[PDB]
């Protein structure tokens, strides 16, 4: 019994031991309790626009489709405070979090901006907080362990598997299902076990809220199709929900390709996966033929997941969105070509969903389109490997 | 069928019941095989057998290095099912329940899965990831191949969950570290076996007195085998004592 | 002859060689031009909300003044693309440069976010650009020169002298003496010769704006005081300008105390300092009894400058700004306070101002007042330093 | 005084003048005064000596390494007034000019340093960060102290400009790297001297047929200083060499 539906279409539940079920009906009354509460709503919408600093800006390349019939946008969620669209929705879990009087918080993360997206949140509304992160990905995105422990939260690298994004969130359910009775699970993404895929996204939804009122503000009608880069798919959510009812605008995601689907070495799960149950949700995985989970890659360690969100997977499935993959050279030129020709230094995540922009350009280039892009972070934690890949060049 | 007449036979001998737990091909295949002979041999009433999984994200250190050792053992699911149809060949009234997750029961088709443990001879299934919200088709597959959908009775619990447990759950009733079993009972709940923590005589002298028909000893086990791993003849007389040491805190 | 006055009471002026003068005088004249043009301000607001994201967020800290009278608001410049202050002018004056015809930009830099916003705004706005840096701060603030590089901007070490600012604007200088005809010189703060003293104030005036409109949409009311930290000016110069003439709002700059005034090891020429003529302007200079100007220091690059904007010298001389000075351990402690308490990590050159704000309040609890710090840029290029000196602690 | 009587019995010979330019205390402050002894003996006319500056934002690496070396040598501008007085203490009659850098000359006050050239015996000085629109204290120091304030006449100079540097100016007026000359006769400014790039005979021949009354080497000494700098007594004579190998070429 829930107050609202756990599945998209055959995707999604509660596949989680019967001990966490009590948390996430909690969970899931809080939030739907709070949805209504217009006091909830000023507080959250109150720091959004004077500590994240909403709405963020909607950019008009004016460089990168010269010569072309293309017109691109790109939502600026790299302008927001800690950098990446993840500081949104953490500010209305952490604001869930003390309206159900949990002190504590526990969080998983990939490129570590989920992390120090909970850190900061956690440190301005007084709430303890220790997060999870791969030991790959501790290295290739040092940077985001430094803030994430300036600000007061436990970093604790997990050796485990592949030693990323996938690793640290078992570690991170393992650990909730000791302490989930003074902590609240801040998971990091449109996945998981229901309420967290519908929290997410809606927390994540003033995205494509803000970019529907720009577009149209400044081009007079809604755009073409909307582009994002897809790990576990919150930012693409975030950007979609609010155009999913305008059939006329098409909701592109990005997989990461890594080094090549028929590499086998990729994070594309949504479109070469198959659908199995992990993570306490039933969506599209990578796994073999005996179901085990594989282990993801991608160039970008927030998008190194093997998994994918259940919306995702079901708004694939009735075809109102499409789903492609960039490999990690198509990301890396597009961050180049953004830094050289915007001034703006992407995350390489959000370098996928920009390559695709670029792709869809490049291939027809007499093809009039409006596109709008999320940049859902600022690339300043990737430099240290964009330097290193491009010094062995 | 297996557990029906255990605690039925458990019963005429005014007795419990000492289910112990442990990785299937861990270390290996042949150690793993030696490993639950000695089991049964001990006084072992029934068995719990974990199926190694990837992503054991219900499982701790304890139980995820076994996998590991079982995937370094090039330990898989179809290894494990040969297991069970030899163990079942050697044994065959010992109750057999599998710990299984999730994605390994809906991977080839959860009916196909189940059919698969009554080809061999396994007369239970707990999958640890599937709660009585999501456990439809998974309990529906498992009695129309004559198996045994089992439950965990979280130490959380409430009444309507305690209801369900009864009413879908068979064989018995899986209990999480007085008045719980009056209920179970009252809703005619499969013979309740309190778990977790038990790694003691008193804890099963405890619960029988209780009202339980009897207690599963999770890590209590596998505790036991890793700490004697270097010396694989140590650790089998080492398993030995505790199972003897403690069947008989059942009688 | 000028159109504009180049002095400041005493303190400003143009000491240039002759050679220079004609491009000082045709700087002036564009300057002046565009600030008349309605299609100039109109581009430079477009730049400034669209590119750069203004405005920036006025936020309230809701922890670190727990227990006193003081209320404090933090103008989020650290918001903003780029990650400093920096940004907002270097627009302007890119768009000068095009105003005038140039092709080329030189920069000099000291925390790099001069430098960085340089070369962002060139690739912006089809501009080369070549950076000047100190190889001390090369190596303090490698983060910046990663990124600087990944923009296409040519970034050049100075071993000159002590290696920071002061000599990386020598060669700036030196440079822009046998390059002017096709290199606009895009000097980073309110310093050097007439007009960039005006022209840095008038672009980074806007800072001071918003405050003024926000702080009166939270409070109804103005400041007590603003606060900024001080090395050559330009962000303390853009929240001072409108509020100059509200008498009842204090305007205090926070210079660099370095080690202690007393070891001689600062950058708080100001108040510590002799007036002398340097850097083309009649500024105070930190300088020996000889003339010799003298090597500055500071744990923040950004504030490692032996000299201060001359608007600034004349502010103090006549009593409406006061100036003070922030020690390298006071600023370290309110960098760990903000991380700790607010999930903001500044800038160490920003930390000096809200350590003089923390003292203000610490120093008389029950005092009631309205204060207001400029926050001008993120601390993640300090991330690496805080923690290599935190360790040996 | 000294600029006009040279200028004076230069144009009763028909012959241009050829002065160098050298960093006081570079390399040191007895090799230093060796150096202007011999530019003096080889066929110097007039002297620019300049006086070490910690930020000389003006000049090349060239006169930034001899600044580094002076201050190496401890020189400060005390003792570069100590050998002023020196020179001009062994030769009577040759114009010293100086190459200053604003902060040296407003240092201890304006009117002091002009005070403290004329009490050493100086001629001229330029003051390389001032241009005219800012020279009006420094000129009139200058003028009050009998100095003849020098004026750069960039390439880029305008009319506007050619007026002010011809009625500000004394001594004789600085040119950067026919017509330029035409203006600042008919403008009467003090006798015109081609700098900068002037490193060979023909360059200074083609100056005083331009119309000038001679030509300054920048850095053509200096250069010429550095490259025999582990050999003193080959400076000397490399020197001696070009310096009448450029003097000539006025005559
Ligand atoms: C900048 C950015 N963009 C995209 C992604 C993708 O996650 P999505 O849910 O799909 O939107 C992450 C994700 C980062 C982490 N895994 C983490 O920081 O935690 C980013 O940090
Ligand atoms: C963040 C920040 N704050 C303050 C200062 C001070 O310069 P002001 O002019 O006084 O405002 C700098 C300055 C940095 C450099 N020197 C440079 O990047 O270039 C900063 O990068
Ligand atoms: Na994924
Ligand atoms: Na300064």
């Amino acid at each position: 019994t829930t107050l609202l539906n756990p599945y998209f279409g055959e995707f999604g539940g509660m596949y989680v031991p019967q001990i966490l079920m009590p948390a996430l009906n909690q969970l899931e009354e809080a939030f739907v309790s709070a949805q209504k509460d217009p006091e909830f709503q000023a507080q959250f919408a109150d720091l959004l626009k004077n500590y994240a600093g909403r709405p963020t800006a909607l950019t008009k390349c004016q460089n990168i489709t010269a010569g072309t019939r293309t017109t691109l946008y790109l939502k600026r969620e790299d302008l927001l405070h800690g950098g990446a669209h993840k500081t949104n929705q953490v500010l209305g879990q952490a604001l869930l979090a003390k309206r159900m009087g949990k002190s504590e918080i526990i969080a998983e993360t990939g490129a570590g901006n989920h992390g120090v997206a909970s850190a900061l949140a956690s440190a301005l509304l007084g709430l303890k907080c220790r997060i999870y992160m791969g030991a790959k990905d501790v290295e290739r995105q040092s940077p985001n362990v430094f803030r994430m422990r300036l600000m007061g939260a436990e970093v604790i690298p997990v050796h485990s598997g592949s030693a990323t994004l996938k690793d640290a969130c078992n570690e991170a359910l393992r650990d909730w299902s000791g302490s989930y009775e003074t902590a609240h699970y801040m998971l990091g993404t449109a996945a998981g076990p229901h309420p967290y895929p519908t929290i997410v996204r809606e927390f994540q939804r003033m995205i494509g809220e803000e970019t529907k009122a720009q577009i149209l503000d400044k081009e007079g009608r809604l755009p073409d199709a909307v582009i994002a880069c897809v790990g576990g798919g919150s930012n693409a959510i975030g950007m979609f929900a609010d155009f999913i009812n305008d059939t006329s605008v098409g909701l592109i995601g990005v997989e990461p390709g890594g080094h090549g689907i028929e590499t086998g070495e990729h994070g594309a799960p949504l479109k070469h996966g198959r659908v199995g149950i992990y993570f306490g949700m039933k969506a599209p995985m990578m796994q073999t033929a005996d179901g085990q989970i594989e282990e993801s890659y991608s160039i970008s360690a927030g998008l190194d997941f093997p998994s994918v969100g259940p919306q995702h997977a079901y708004l694939n499935s009735i075809g109102r969105a499409d789903y492609v993959s960039i490999t990690d050279d198509e990301a890396l030129e597009a961050f180049k070509t953004l830094c050289r020709h915007e001034g703006i230094i992407p995350a390489l995540e959000s370098s996928h969903a920009l390559a695709h922009a670029l792709k869809m350009m490049r291939e027809q280039p007499e093809k009039e389109q409006l596109l709008v892009v999320n940049l859902s972070g600022r690339g300043d934690k990737d430099i240290f490997t964009v330097h290193d890949i491009l010094k062995a060049r | 069928e297996r557990y029906e007449n255990l605690f039925a036979q458990l019963n005429d001998r005014r007795e419990g019941a000492f289910v112990p737990f442990v990785t299937l091909g861990d270390p290996g295949i042949e150690q793993s095989l030696k490993i639950i002979d000695t089991l049964i041999d001990a006084g072992a009433d029934a068995l719990e057998l974990g199926v190694p999984f990837s992503d054991p994200l219900a499982d701790g250190p304890t139980i995820q290095n076994a996998n590991l050792r079982a995937f370094a053992a090039g330990v898989t699911p179809a290894q494990c099912f040969e297991m069970l149809a030899l163990i079942r060949e050697k044994h065959p009234t010992i109750p057999i329940g599998l710990l299984m997750y999730a994605n390994l029961v809906f991977n080839n088709g959860i009916d196909a899965f189940y059919a698969r443990c009554e080809q061999v001879g396994v007369d239970s299934v707990l999958v640890a990831d599937v709660p009585v919200e999501e456990s439809a088709p998974f309990r529906q597959a498992a009695l129309r191949h004559n198996i045994a959908p089992i439950f965990i009775c979280p130490p959380n619990a409430d009444d309507d969950l305690l209801r369900q447990v009864a009413s879908y759950g068979r064989g018995y009733t899986y209990l999480l570290s007085h008045h719980l079993i009056e209920k179970l009972k009252e809703y005619h709940a499969a013979p309740a076996l309190q778990g977790f923590g038990i790694s003691s005589p008193e804890q099963v002298s405890a619960a029988v007195r209780a009202g339980a028909a009897g207690a599963i000893s999770g890590s209590a086990i596998v505790k036991i085998i890793e700490k004697n791993l270097a010396s694989p003849k140590q650790m089998l007389a080492e398993l030995r004592s505790f199972v003897s040491a403690m069947k008989a805190a059942s009688r």
